[PDB]
RNA sequence: CUCUUAAGGUAGCCAAUGGAUUAACGAGAUUCCCACUGUCCCUAUCUA
C-alpha cells in the first residue's frame, strides 16, 4: 500500500491559479500580432493562445487529481481514518468538482478553436479568444471553496503517520491520563507529549522497536470516554477505528490511583464496554502507576 | 515527524532568537516597500500592482463603513422564506450588415478560376431534419460549426436566464433573405421553447413557444444571447 | 588495406582458429559431440553436415561430400598437420619459456599427435561409410 | 495455512554433514587474534587507525599512503628500494631467481 | 562477530576484499576507511594488504585462497605479484595460475580443508589448487549454478548458499564440504552471497544494507559469537518464519 | 467540514453499536482482501513487476492508429451530413467486429431523419447458413441485406437497387437523394459502388487508405452514391491483435508478425490451414511458420527461414480471403 | 556514469551507435540486443548517441524468447569490436560486440556470463564482476 | 388487401469449374524484407 501521501503538489486557490495560468500564457506564447498580416497567421496566433491556456488549466487539474488518494480503494483502516479526518462526502465532492472543471475547460478550448477557424479579421478573432479565456476564468472562479478545502486537506494529510495495517502492532488504549503516552515514550523514541490533562494526544502517534530481530510498531491513541457511539466524537473515533481495524496486541491501561480523574469502577466499565472491539485480537491489561498504589493493597 | 510537528517543535524549543525583532522591522519597513514598489514596478506588474492597491483600498473603505453602520445601531409564505432564488422591441435598430461582410467567396477549380460558391460567415439555425445539398449544386454554404440550436434567454419577469432550444428564426432585420437562410445576428427575432418556464394562458393552455430578440453578436462571442419578448 | 582483404577478413567476419580446431579434433569426445549435434534451426542443414576441419556447416550431406572432395578441404587438412602454433612458439623463438615449449612439442609428438591422427582416420572412414 | 509451508521448511533446514572420512577439520584462530584487545571508538588510549593517520596528514583524496611501509624484508632499509624492470631489452623479473 | 560496512557506498564487500584466517586483502580505492574498518576488527594480528589485480579493484572476485595459499590469475603483473609477496610472510604460498577462467574468486569456493571448483576448470589448475591451497577438490555446482565462489560463502565452521538451493543439493554439498550449510540472502535480499560478504573462522563483514534476520542467520551458521552455534535454527524459527 | 473554522466534531452517521461497527469493519476487510487478490492475479503479475526490473513495453506503432485521423473523420461527418440514406458495410466473416456502434448512436441521436441500414458484404466467404443467421440476427435491429460485390458475378444487386428506389419514392419531395457508404476499411464499399454502377468507377485495393476523399457517383438521375474513406472507431477493449485481424493495418509496417501468427491458428481451422498450405504436423505457431518457410523456399542468406516475411504473407492471406475462416453467429433461440 | 555504477568512468572509444545489434553474453534466453538509447548521453545536433564498453544502454531483444521480446530493458556493454586504448599502454579489441541484461540498479538478470568481459566494465559494475567467469 | 427475421453446428445446394483476387510481359505508379554499403554519425586521404 502507499501508506503515506506527502507527495501531493501545492494546490493554489482560484485567484492565484488564474494568475499563474493566464500569466504563463502571456509570457510563454508570443504576444505581437499585426492586423496587416495574413488571416491564417492571425487565426493561428489566437488558436495557439486558447489551446495553450486550456492545456495549462488541464495540467494543473490533472496534477491535483492524480496526487490525492482514492478513498474507496485504500485499505479500509485508512478509509475510515480519512473519513473521520476529512469528511469523505466533502472529499469526493471536491475532487469531483475538480474533474468537472477539467472537462469543461477542455470543451471550451475545443469549441473556440473550431470557431476561430472561421474568423474573418483581427477584431473578431481577438474577441473569440477573449471569450474563450473568460469562460475558462469563470469555470476556475467557481472552484474557490473546493480548492481551499483541498489545500487544507493536502497539508494535513501529508503529515499523517505511516501505519502499516498488516504488520506487528501493539495498540495502547484506555482512559485519558492513565499513562498511554508515557508508556509509548518509554518503549519507543516517538516524541509524543506527556501532560497531566485530558486529551493532550489528539491524533494517533506511532513508535517503533525491535524484538527478536523483528520490527514492531506501537500505536498511542487518544483516550476513550464511556459513551455510546452516537455521542462519541471524532477524536475518540480515531481510537475506536484503530482498535477495530488493526489486528494487534491491545494493551488496556488502568490507573488505580484515580489521578486520571476516573474511578476504578469507571475504568472497568470502559473495558467491559469496549470488549466487543477486541475479538480475535490479543489482549492484555496493564495497571500503570504502581509506584503510587499497587493492586495488592486495594479494597 | 507526525501530526503538528512544527507547532510542537516551537512549543518545545522556541523560535530563532531574532524572530520577533526581525518580523517587527520587516512590518515597519512595509510602508517604504509598498511605496518603492508602486514607483519602481514597470509594465504588466506595475499595472497589476495598481489594480490590486485600488481593490484593497475599496475593501478597507467598505469595512470601515460597515463598522460605523453597526456601531450606530416580497411577502412570501412560510415555506418560501429561508429560501433564495407600446409594442416596441428592446433593439429597434441595429448595425447594418452588407453582403460583402455576410458572405465569403469560395473559389473552385484546379486553378481557382470559378467563384460562384458563397459561405455564410455568421451563425445560423438550420432547423430540424437538415441535410446538406449535393456539392455540385451547393451555392450557399452554412458550415456545421457555425450552426446553433440553443440560446441563453433572459426573462424580464423574475430576472432569470435559461438555456432554451431554438424553434425557428422569425425575422432577421437585415433582410428577408437572411431570415430564410436562418442567419442569427444581433436583433434577430427567434422562436424559443419556453416549456420549462411553466407559463399558462388565461384559458388554461400551456405556453411552450414564444418570441425573443437576439441581443449580442454570436460571431464575436460564440454564443446566442436573447431577451424574451413579453 | 585493399577492399578484398578488408571485406573478407573483417573482424565481424572472422572464422575459427586452427589451434582451436586442432583441440576439437584431438579428443574423441569433442569429435562425437561435434558429429552428433541437436537440431538447431539457425545453422545450415539444421546443424547437421558439419565439417570439423573447416569448422563449417553444409546445407546437405551431398554438399558435405562434394566439399570433402575438394582442394579447399585438403588445404585445411594440410594446415592442421603440424604443431598448432601457440604463443609458446613465438616466446621460444624469442628465447623465453624454452623448456615449456620443448615439453609441449614432446607431448604433441608422443601423446596428443598420434591420438589426433587416429581420431582423424576414424572420422574420415565414418564419413566415407555414411556418405 | 498450507501455502507457505514447503519454502519455510526448505529455508529453515540446516544441512548436516556425516563422517565420510576420518580427517580432522578444525577451526584455526591465530594466537594474536585471540589475544587482541577490542577496539573502542570512545576510548582515550586506543590503536591509531589508518583513517586517523589519513585525517591528520591530508584527508581523503589528498593523503598518499606508502604501500611499502608494511614490507616484511630482511633489512628494513630495503623497503624504499626501487626494483629495476628493464635491462637492455630484457625483463629483470624473468631472470630473477635464487641460485 | 559480524560487522557491516561499505566500500565507497557499495554493499559488495566480497567483490572488493578477500578474507582468510591468516591475512586480508583490500582494494586501493580512495580513502583508508575500508582498510580501517577491517583494521578495527583485526588490529595488527594478521596482515591487511592493499593490492590491485590487473590494475583493477575487484580483487576478491579475481583471487582465491585460504590460510595456506593465494592464487592470482595470469593477468597479474610482476609488480603486483612482487608487492603481494613482500607484504605476506613465507607461511603463505603465492602462485600465479595459467587458467582460462581468470575470475578465480568466482570459480573457486574453498576453506582450509576443501574446495568446490567450476566444473570446467583445467586439470592442471585443479592440481595446482590441490597442491598450493592444500585441499581436496570437487567439481560441483550449487543447484545448477557455476560460479560457486560467488554463489557460496564458506569457512571452516559453516557455509551459506544462495536461497534457491534445494534441500537435496544442500545435503550432498554439506556432506562433501563436511561443514553445516544453510541457505539465505545477504544485503537485503541479494542471492550472490559469496560476492556479498567475506568470512573466516572469527570474523564476517557484510554490507550495511544487510538486515538483522540475515545477520542473525550468518552469525548462527558461522558460529561467530561466543555462545552462538549453528543449532539455534530452532531458537530463530519464529523470526525466520516472520521474515521469510 | 474541515480546517481552522471547522465545526464538525461528531460523525454524521454514527454506528448503532460496537457490534455493528466491528461486523461492518470485518466485512470491509474481507472484501478488500478478496479485491486485492483478484487484482493481484493480473496487475501485479503484469504491469507492477515490470517497473521493479525496469522493463517497459515497447512503443505502440503509429500504423495501428490508422483510420483515426482528423482528416478522415472530417470526411466521414461530411458524407453523413450530405447523406439521406447511410449504408453501413459489414464483413460477413466478422460483422459485430466490423460494426461502428458509436456512429450508429450519433446518427440515432443527432440526425434521426437519416436512414441507416446494414449491407453484409463478402457473403461468398462464409457458409450459406452463417450468412442467413447473421442476416436474421442483424434484422432484429436494422434492415440488413446480404451481398456479394463483383462487377461481373454479384449477389444482391437487384435487391439493393430496388430498396434504394423505395427510398427515393419515399423522398419524392427531394429532387434527389444521396446514399453514403460508411464502414471499416477493406470491407468493400468501393466494390459495392462499382457493382451498382456495373463499372469500375471507384478505386479498389486490399491496402487500407485506398479511398482518401469522398466521391460522388450518379446511379440514377434521382439517386447519388457517396464513397467515403474507411473509419476505425477507437476502443479500449479492442487490442492490436483484433485490429490486425479485422484487416485494418498494413502488415508490411508491423514489427514482429510471428507474435500474431498464433491468433491466426486460433481463428482458423487446422484442416483448412493444412489444405491451404499443403503442410502438416506442427504443434505450435513457430513450427508452423518454419515448416511453411522451408516448403516455400523462403530462406535468408545462411539457411535461416524468413519468419517475418512468411508471417506477413500468412496475415495477408487471412485478411484477403485465401484462408477460410469465420466467427460463429449467435445461437438460435 | 549510471545508477549502480561504482565510481567514475574514463573515456573509451565509442563503437556502438544507436541502431547497432550486439550479442547477448548472459544466460537469460536472449540472443541479440538492438540498441535504441544510451544512458548518460550528451546532446549535440546531428550527433548519434553511441555506447562503449561499460556503458548502460536501452535495448530490445530481436532474437530469443518471445517473453523477452517487445520489451525495452537496460543492458550493459561487456565487449566491443572497436579498438580502445588501455592506459597501461596497448590498444585492444574483442572479436564481437556483446552486452548483458540488467535492471536500473545494474543487477544481473541472468546468472552467468559466457566469454570474456572487459576489465573496464567489470571494474565499473560489481554484479558483472560477480557473474563473470572470464575477466579478459 | 399484402410485402422483410422460414435457412444453423467450419463449407452447402444447384448447374473439371463456379473464375477480373486473370498467368506471362513492362526503362509504368506504390509498400516492405535479405544482402550491401561514406547515405549518415564525421569526416580524412590519394590520382588526373
Ligand atoms: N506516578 C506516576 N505518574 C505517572 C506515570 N505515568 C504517567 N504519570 C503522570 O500522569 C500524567 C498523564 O500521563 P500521560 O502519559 O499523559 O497519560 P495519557 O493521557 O494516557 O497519555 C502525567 O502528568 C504524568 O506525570 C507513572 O508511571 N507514575
Ligand atoms: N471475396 C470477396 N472479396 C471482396 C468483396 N468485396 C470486396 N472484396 C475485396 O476486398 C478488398 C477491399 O475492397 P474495397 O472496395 O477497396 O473496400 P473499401 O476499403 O471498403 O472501399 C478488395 O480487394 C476487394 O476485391 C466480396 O464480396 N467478396
Ligand atoms: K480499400
Ligand atoms: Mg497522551
Ligand atoms: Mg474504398
Ligand atoms: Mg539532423
Ligand atoms: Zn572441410
Amino acid at each position: 500500500m502507499q501508506l503515506s501521501w506527502k507527495d501531493i503538489p501545492t494546490v493554489a486557490p482560484a485567484n492565484d491559479l488564474l494568475d499563474i495560468v493566464l500569466n504563463r500564457t502571456q509570457r510563454k506564447t508570443p504576444t505581437v500580432i499585426r492586423p496587416g498580416f495574413k488571416i491564417t497567421r492571425i487565426r493561428a496566433f489566437y488558436m495557439r493562445k486558447v489551446k495553450y491556456t486550456g492545456e495549462g488549466f488541464v495540467e494543473k487539474f490533472e496534477d491535483i487529481l492524480k496526487g490525492f488518494p482514492n478513498i474507496n480503494d485504500v485499505h479500509p483502516f485508512h478509509r475510515d481514518l480519512m473519513d473521520t479526518l476529512y469528511e469523505k462526502n466533502h472529499y469526493k465532492i471536491s475532487l469531483a468538482a475538480i474533474s468537472r472543471a477539467k472537462s469543461l475547460v477542455e470543451q471550451v478550448a475545443r469549441d473556440y478553436v473550431r470557431l476561430l477557424k472561421f474568423g474573418q479579421s483581427l477584431f473578431q478573432c481577438k474577441q473569440l479568444k477573449r471569450a474563450a479565456l473568460g469562460r475558462m476564468a469563470t469555470i476556475v472562479k467557481k472552484l474557490r471553496d473546493p480548492l481551499a478545502y483541498l489545500e487544507q486537506v493536502r497539508q494535513h494529510i501529508g503529515r499523517l503517520p505511516s501505519i502499516d495495517p498488516n504488520t506487528r502492532t501493539l495498540l495502547i488504549c484506555g482512559y485519558p491520563n492513565v499513562g498511554k503516552s508515557s508508556f509509548l515514550r518509554c518503549i519507543t523514541k516517538s516524541d509524543v507529549d506527556v501532560q497531566p490533562y485530558a486529551f493532550t494526544t489528539k491524533s494517533l502517534y506511532v513508535g517503533h522497536f525491535d524484538y527478536k530481530y523483528l520490527r514492531f510498531q506501537a500505536i498511542d491513541t487518544p483516550g476513550i470516554l464511556d459513551r455510546p457511539t452516537e455521542e462519541m466524537n471524532n477524536i475518540e473515533m480515531q481510537s475506536i477505528y484503530a482498535i477495530a481495524h488493526l489486528r494487534s496486541c491491545v494493551l488496556y491501561f488502568m490507573d488505580l490511583s484515580e489521578q486520571c480523574g476516573f474511578t476504578i469502577e469507571a475504568q472497568v466499565k470502559l473495558f467491559h464496554s469496549i470488549k466487543p472491539l477486541f475479538a480475535n485480537k490479543s489482549v492484555m491489561v496493564v495497571i500503570n502507576k504502581t509506584d503510587i498504589i499497587r493492586p495488592e493493597d486495594l479494597d | 515527524p507526525q501530526n503538528d510537528y512544527i507547532e510542537r517543535h516551537i512549543k518545545q524549543h522556541g523560535k530563532r532568537l531574532d524572530h520577533e525583532e526581525r518580523k517587527r522591522k520587516r512590518e515597519a519597513r512595509e510602508s517604504h516597500k509598498i511605496s518603492e514598489r508602486a514607483q519602481k514596478l514597470t509594465g504588466w506588474k506595475g499595472k497589476q500592482f495598481a489594480k490590486k492597491r485600488y481593490a484593497e483600498k475599496v475593501s478597507m473603505r467598505k469595512k470601515i463603513k460597515a463598522h460605523e453602520q453597526s456601531k450606530v445601531k416580497d411577502a412570501l409564505p412560510t415555506y418560501l422564506l429561508d429560501r433564495e432564488q407600446k409594442f416596441s422591441v428592446p433593439l429597434p435598430k441595429v448595425r447594418g450588415i452588407s453582403e460583402e461582410e455576410m458572405f465569403k467567396v469560395i473559389k473552385t477549380g484546379k486553378s481557382r478560376s470559378k467563384s460562384w460558391k458563397r459561405m455564410i460567415t455568421k451563425h445560423t439555425f438550420v432547423g430540424e431534419g437538415f441535410t446538406r445539398r449535393p456539392v455540385k449544386m451547393e451555392r450557399i454554404i452554412r458550415p456545421s460549426a457555425l450552426r446553433q440550436k440553443k440560446a441563453n434567454v433572459t426573462h424580464p419577469e423574475l430576472g432569470v436566464t435559461v438555456f432554451l432550444p431554438i424553434l425557428a428564426v422569425k425575422k432577421n432585420p437585415q433582410s428577408p433573405m437572411y431570415t430564410q437562410l436562418g442567419v442569427l445576428t444581433k436583433g434577430t427575432i427567434i422562436e424559443v421553447n419556453v416549456s420549462e418556464l411553466g407559463m399558462v394562458t388565461a384559458g388554461g393552455k400551456v405556453v411552450w413557444g414564444k418570441y425573443a430578440q437576439v441581443t449580442n453578436e454570436p460571431d464575436r462571442d460564440g454564443c446566442v444571447n436573447a431577451v424574451l419578448l413579453v | 588495406m585493399g577492399r578484398y582483404s578488408v571485406k573478407r577478413y573483417k573482424t565481424k567476419r572472422r572464422t575459427r582458429d586452427l589451434d582451436l580446431i586442432y583441440n576439437d579434433l584431438s579428443t574423441k569426445e569433442s569429435v562425437q559431440k561435434l558429429l552428433n549435434q541437436p537440431l538447431d534451426e539457425t545453422k545450415p542443414g539444421l546443424g547437421q553436415h558439419y565439417c570439423i576441419h573447416c569448422a563449417k556447416y553444409m546445407e546437405t550431406a551431398i554438399a558435405l561430400k562434394t566439399h570433402l572432395k575438394g582442394k579447399v578441404h585438403k588445404r585445411r587438412v594440410k594446415e592442421l598437420r603440424g604443431v598448432p602454433y601457440t604463443q609458446e612458439v613465438s616466446d621460444a623463438a624469442a628465447g623465453y619459456n624454452l623448456n615449456k615449449f620443448l615439453n609441449r612439442v614432446q607431448e604433441i609428438t608422443q601423446s596428443v599427435g598420434p591420438e589426433k591422427e587416429s581420431n582423424e582416420a576414424l572420422l574420415k572412414e565414418h564419413l566415407d561409410s555414411t556418405l | 495455512s498450507q501455502s507457505r509451508i514447503n519454502n519455510v521448511l526448505n529455508k529453515i533446514h540446516v544441512a548436516q554433514p556425516q563422517a565420510r572420512d576420518d580427517v580432522k577439520r578444525t577451526p584455526f584462530i591465530p594466537e594474536s587474534v585471540k589475544n587482541l584487545k577490542k577496539y573502542d571508538p570512545e576510548d582515550p588510549n586506543r590503536r591509531k587507525l589508518a583513517r586517523d593517520i589519513e585525517a591528520e596528514n591530508g584527508g581523503a583524496g589528498v593523503f598518499n599512503v606508502n604501500l611499502k611501509d608494511k614490507y616484511l624484508l630482511e633489512d628494513d632499509e630495503w623497503k624504499n628500494d626501487i626494483m629495476p624492470e628493464i635491462l637492455d631489452g630484457k625483463n629483470v623479473y624473468d631472470f630473477l631467481d635464487p641460485e | 562477530m559480524a560487522t557491516r560496512t561499505q566500500f565507497e557506498n557499495s554493499n559488495e564487500i566480497g567483490v572488493f576484499s578477500k578474507l582468510t584466517n591468516t591475512y586480508c586483502l583490500v582494494a586501493v580505492g580512495g580513502s583508508e576507511n575500508f582498510y580501517s574498518a577491517f583494521e578495527a576488527e583485526l588490529g595488527d594480528a594478521i596482515p591487511i594488504v592493499h593490492t590491485t589485480i590487473a590494475g583493477t579493484r575487484i580483487i576478491g572476485r579475481m583471487t582465491a585462497g585460504n590460510r595456506r595459499g593465494l592464487l592470482v590469475p595470469t593477468q597479474t603483473t610482476d609488480q603486483e605479484l612482487q608487492h603481494l609477496r613482500n607484504s605476506l610472510p613465507d607461511s603463505v604460498k603465492i602462485q600465479r595460475v595459467e587458467e582460462r577462467l581468470s575470475a578465480l574468486g568466482n570459480v573457486i569456493c574453498c576453506n582450509d580443508y576443501v574446495a568446490l571448483v567450476h566444473p570446467d576448470i583445467d586439470r592442471e589448475t585443479e592440481e595446482l589448487i590441490s597442491d598450493v591451497l592444500g585441499v581436496e577438490v570437487f567439481r560441483q555446482t550449487i543447484s545448477g549454478n557455476i560460479l560457486v565462489g560467488s554463489y557460496c560463502s564458506l569457512s571452516n565452521q559453516g557455509g551459506l548458499v544462495h536461497p534457491q538451493t534445494s534441500v537435496q543439493d544442500q545435503e550432498e554439498l554439506s556432506s562433501l564440504l563436511q561443514v553445516p550449510l544453510v541457505a539465505g540472502t545477504v544485503n537485503r535480499g541479494s542471492s550472490v552471497v559469496g560476492a556479498g560478504m567475506v568470512v573466516n573462522d572469527y570474523l564476517a563483514v557484510t554490507g550495511l544494507d544487510t538486515t538483522a534476520p540475515e545477520l542473525s542467520v550468518i552469525e548462527s551458521i558461522f558460529r561467530l559469537q561466543d555462545a552462538q552455534p549453528e543449532s539455534i535454527s530452532g531458537n530463530l524459527r519464529d523470526t525466520l518464519i516472520e521474515t521469510y | 467540514a474541515f480546517g481552522p473554522k471547522a465545526q464538525r466534531k461528531r460523525p454524521r452517521l454514527a454506528a448503532s453499536n460496537l457490534e455493528d461497527l466491528v461486523k461492518a469493519t470485518n466485512e470491509d476487510i474481507t472484501k478488500y482482501e478478496e479485491k486485492q487478490v483478484l487484482d493481484a492475479t493480473l496487475g501485479l503479475m503484469g504491469n507492477q513487476e515490470d517497473k521493479e526490473n525496469g522493463w517497459t513495453s515497447a512503443a505502440k506503432e503509429a500504423i495501428f492508429s490508422k483510420g483515426q485521423s482528423k482528416r478522415i473523420w472530417n470526411e466521414l461527418y461530411k458524407v453523413i451530413d450530405s447523406s439521406d440514406v447511410v449504408i453501413h458495410v459489414l464483413d460477413a466473416r466478422d460483422p459485430l467486429g466490423t460494426r461502428c456502434k458509436s456512429v450508429e448512436e450519433y446518427m440515432k441521436k443527432e440526425t434521426p431523419h437519416k436512414h441507416l441500414i446494414y449491407v453484409l458484404n463478402k457473403c461468398d466467404l462464409v457458409p450459406t447458413w452463417v450468412a442467413a443467421a447473421w442476416v436474421k440476427h442483424l434484422s432484429k435491429e436494422r434492415p440488413t441485406l446480404a451481398f456479394h460485390a463483383s462487377i461481373t458475378n454479384s449477389f444482391g444487386k437487384g435487391s439493393l437497387i430496388q430498396l434504394l428506389r423505395q427510398f427515393s419514392q419515399l423522398h419524392t419531395d427531394r429532387k434527389q437523394i444521396s446514399v453514403g457508404f460508411i464502414g471499416y476499411p477493406n470491407t468493400g464499399k468501393s466494390s459495392i459502388i462499382n457493382t451498382l454502377r456495373k463499372k469500375k468507377v471507384c478505386q479498389v485495393a486490399p491496402i487500407p487508405g485506398e479511398t482518401k476523399v469522398w466521391q460522388y457517383i450518379t446511379l440514377m438521375k434521382r439517386i447519388f452514391l457517396i464513397d467515403c474513406p474507411g473509419i476505425v472507431p477507437p476502443s479500449s477493449k479492442d487490442s492490436e491483435e483484433d485490429i490486425l485481424f479485422r484487416g485494418v493495418v498494413r502488415v508490411e509496417h508491423v514489427t514482429h508478425p510471428e507474435q500474431y501468427i498464433p491468433g491466426v491458428l486460433k481463428r482458423c481451422q487446422v484442416k483448412h490451414l493444412e489444405r491451404t498450405y499443403e503442410i502438416s504436423g506442427w504443434k505450435d505457431a513457430t513450427e508452423f511458420i518454419e515448416i511453411l518457410a522451408r516448403k516455400q523456399g523462403r530462406l535468408l542468406k545462411g539457411g535461416e527461414p524468413d519468419e517475418s516475411g512468411v508471417s506477413k504473407q500468412i496475415l495477408n492471406d487471412f485478411n484477403r480471403g485465401k484462408i477460410p475462416w469465420f466467427v460463429l453467429p449467435p445461437e438460435k433461440e | 556514469s549510471g545508477n549502480g555504477a561504482q565510481g567514475t568512468k574514463f573515456r573509451i572509444s565509442l563503437g556502438l551507435p544507436v541502431g547497432a545489434i550486439m550479442n547477448c553474453a548472459d544466460n537469460s534466453g536472449a540472443r541479440n540486443l538492438y540498441i535504441i538509447a544510451v544512458k548518460g548521453s550528451g546532446s549535440r545536433l546531428n550527433r548519434l548517441p553511441a555506447a562503449s564498453l561499460g556503458d548502460m544502454v536501452m535495448a530490445t531483444v530481436k532474437k530469443g524468447k518471445p517473453e523477452l521480446r517487445k520489451k525495452v530493458m537496460p543492458a550493459i556493454v561487456v565487449r566491443q569490436a572497436k579498438s580502445w586504448r588501455r592506459r597501461d599502454g596497448v590498444f585492444l579489441y574483442f572479436e564481437d560486440n556483446a552486452g548483458v541484461i540488467a535492471n536500473p540498479k545494474g543487477e544481473m538478470k541472468g546468472s552467468a556470463i559466457t566469454g570474456p568481459v572487459g576489465k573496464e566494465c567489470a571494474d565499473l559494475w560489481p554484479r558483472v564482476a560477480s557473474n563473470s567467469g572470464v575477466v579478459v
